């Protein structure tokens, strides 16, 4: 089988490109970044818009949910991620700490605690309920693109352009792995998969791979893509259909078989560089962002 | 300026030259790429004789030394910013330069490279590529934005941030006034005036020679003689540059000739018997959005 996505929505309203968009764990929400210094939140179902978030000083690069949806935080150009509380739309907590831009950003699914990571080539985890940076990690020697927690916790993923993904004990900041194949390419994206066993990892040479993280080895490659510039975010979808889910610089979404490896969809529609997508939590509902010549999000559903 | 040649990128749908210098090889000229690479190109066929990987993000500048020998390159963001590489027989890296995302060969003797980093400017020995000297004060700093860091032409003296240091003894001996955000400045050919933004400050007594109100926010360089200078005016707040250059008496700064070549440009530069200008000029309907770059050749009258 191949699901059927088709277009439902398109979220109009950010005056600059759209970098990130996110399901809520709860599923009523998309929370959306902009190169526009604003956080949108939309109805997940209906693609309604809801409210606008603001108070970064330079563009959104990045954000997320906590795991009971109250809170959000987001990653800026202007050097500081914000822990904001979705309901009253205020900002909580400015964290303060990385030299550069912070492009990436992700609770734990304890909620306690923030992890990013940066232009400046760290990771750094933060006290949620505190703002305090716990820990920063030299995680890198280049740009860092993705940080991860797995599903417990206990391990977050880094990648970045030096060419390597690396897995973090969260407790003790030690690295416990460092992935690396045949070849370097940046590394533009990594996330563990939901069951926690595997990564799935994108460089900037037009290619996806799955990885057994534990034994180190590539289980699965994806490619018939275009990303060789932009950090484009990718996903599992597993709510129906086993798929992999990523943007492309042909300005479409990709859909693959997990298993097989085949190109199930192609979805038509941006205008430009689909940089985010992100896939529902309980239903085939899937987002997708495009950038600067685009500016919108599309929601799109599938019967598998 | 009567047009001579032009071309494209070879092979690239979307023609990346960013930035361009005659090589001392006369017919060629070597481009930096939005992907870091430096090619050169026959400049009367458009013939793509060579391609090299130098850096990992756009060049955005670069300068071959007077003796063929060497090359200075700079990148946008990736480190390192800038590199010096070795042109004799096999082209390969010498010298790397993490931080500075601008850099100048010394000018009388080549034998040292200023490289510039925010406020702060660098001086490295080219043999050793030992970091000789830091030039920086934060009570004098005027923390220009595009601030270049420059050797006068007899390579005593730096121009760094609007400061004059004296190499020698490392001492900052003048701060010129802050008249604009930008630019920081350069020395006229002559040894004897910068050129500051609008303002020429005389070096014999720091009096202002001139206003010259279309030098603003300007790069510029002279003819090989010293007799014309051009400039070409950065795009404020994308092309560096606007759509027009001009050209002005080097004495007495009076304008010569204002050209619009009606496309936003990159770069442009002169062979050392000033026959030629080359001049990289986008095509892009909608600026650096859609970066379409063509080389122009053009006969200098």
């Amino acid at each position: 089988v191949k699901p059927n996505y088709a277009l439902k929505f398109t979220l109009a309203g950010h005056t600059k490109a759209v970098s990130s968009v996110k399901f809520s764990p709860n599923g009523e929400w998309l929370a959306s970044s902009s190169a526009d210094k604003l956080i949108k939140i939309w109805g997940a179902y209906d693609g309604k818009f809801e409210k606008t978030i603001s108070g970064h000083k330079l563009g959104i690069s990045d954000v997320a949910w906590s795991s009971d949806s109250n809170l959000l935080v987001s990653a800026s150009d202007d050097k500081t991620l914000k822990i904001w509380d979705v309901s009253s739309g205020k900002c909580l907590k400015t964290l303060k700490g990385h030299s550069n831009y912070v492009f990436c950003c992700n609770f734990n699914p304890q909620s306690n605690l923030i992890v990013s990571g940066s232009f400046d080539e760290s990771v750094r985890i933060w006290d949620v309920k505190t703002g305090k940076c716990l820990k920063t990690l030299p995680a890198h020697s280049d740009p860092v693109s993705a940080v991860h927690f797995n599903r417990d916790g206990s391990l977050i993923v880094s990648s970045s352009y030096d060419g390597l993904c690396r897995i973090w004990d969260t407790a003790s900041g030690q690295c416990l792995k460092t992935l690396i194949d045949d070849d370097n390419p940046p590394v533009s994206f990594v996330k563990f998969s939901p069951n926690g066993k595997y990564i799935l990892a994108a460089t900037l040479d037009n290619t996806l791979k799955l990885w057994d993280y534990s034994k180190g080895k590539c289980l699965k490659t994806y490619t018939g893509h275009k990303n060789e510039k932009y950090c484009i975010f990718a996903n599992f979808s597993v709510t129906g259909g086993k798929w992999i889910v990523s943007g492309s610089e042909d300005n479409l979404v990709y859909i693959w078989n997990l298993q097989t490896k085949e190109i199930v969809q192609k979805l038509q529609g941006h205008t430009d560089v689909v940089i985010s997508t992100a896939c529902h939590p309980t239903e085939n509902i899937i987002a997708s962002a495009a950038l600067e010549n685009d500016k919108t999000i599309k929601l799109w559903k599938s019967d598998c | 300026f009567r047009p001579i040649s032009v071309f494209r990128e070879a092979n690239e749908d979307e023609s990346g030259f960013t930035c361009c210098a005659f090589s001392a090889r006369e017919r060629f000229l070597m481009l930096g790429t939005c992907t870091g690479q430096l090619k050169l190109y026959n400049v009367f066929s458009g013939q793509e004789e060579a391609s090299y990987n130098c850096h990992n993000s756009a060049i955005t500048h670069l300068e071959p030394s007077r003796d063929g020998s060497l090359l200075l390159t700079s990148a946008t963001w990736s480190q390192p910013l800038s590199a010096l590489w070795g042109m004799k027989s096999v082209f390969d890296m010498k010298h790397s330069f993490t931080e500075d995302h601008y850099v100048e060969f010394s000018k009388h003797s080549q034998d040292r490279v200023i490289g510039t980093k925010g406020d702060i400017a660098h001086i490295y020995d080219i043999q050793t590529g030992n970091k000789l000297l830091t030039l920086f004060n934060p009570d004098l700093a005027n923390n220009y934005k595009r601030n270049c860091a420059t050797f006068n032409p007899t390579d005593d003296l730096v121009l760094n941030d609007g400061v004059l240091w004296d190499v020698r003894s490392a001492q900052a001996i003048h701060k010129f006034d802050k008249f604009n955000m930008n630019i920081s400045g350069v020395f006229h050919p002559n040894g004897l005036e910068v050129i500051i933004n609008t303002e020429i400050w005389d070096l014999r007594t720091f009096h202002l020679l001139h206003t010259v109100p279309a030098l603003d926010q300007c790069r510029v360089v002279f003819n090989h003689t010293g007799t014309v200078m051009y400039g070409a005016m950065l795009q404020a707040d994308k092309s560096p540059f606007g759509s027009s250059f001009r050209t002005f008496n080097a004495t007495d700064y009076k304008p010569i000739a204002t050209i619009d070549v009606k496309r936003n440009i990159f770069d442009l530069c002169t062979d050392t018997k000033d026959c030629y200008l080359a001049v990289i000029e986008n095509q892009g309907s909608m600026d650096a959005l859609n970066m379409d770059t063509v080389c122009r050749l053009y006969e200098v009258g």
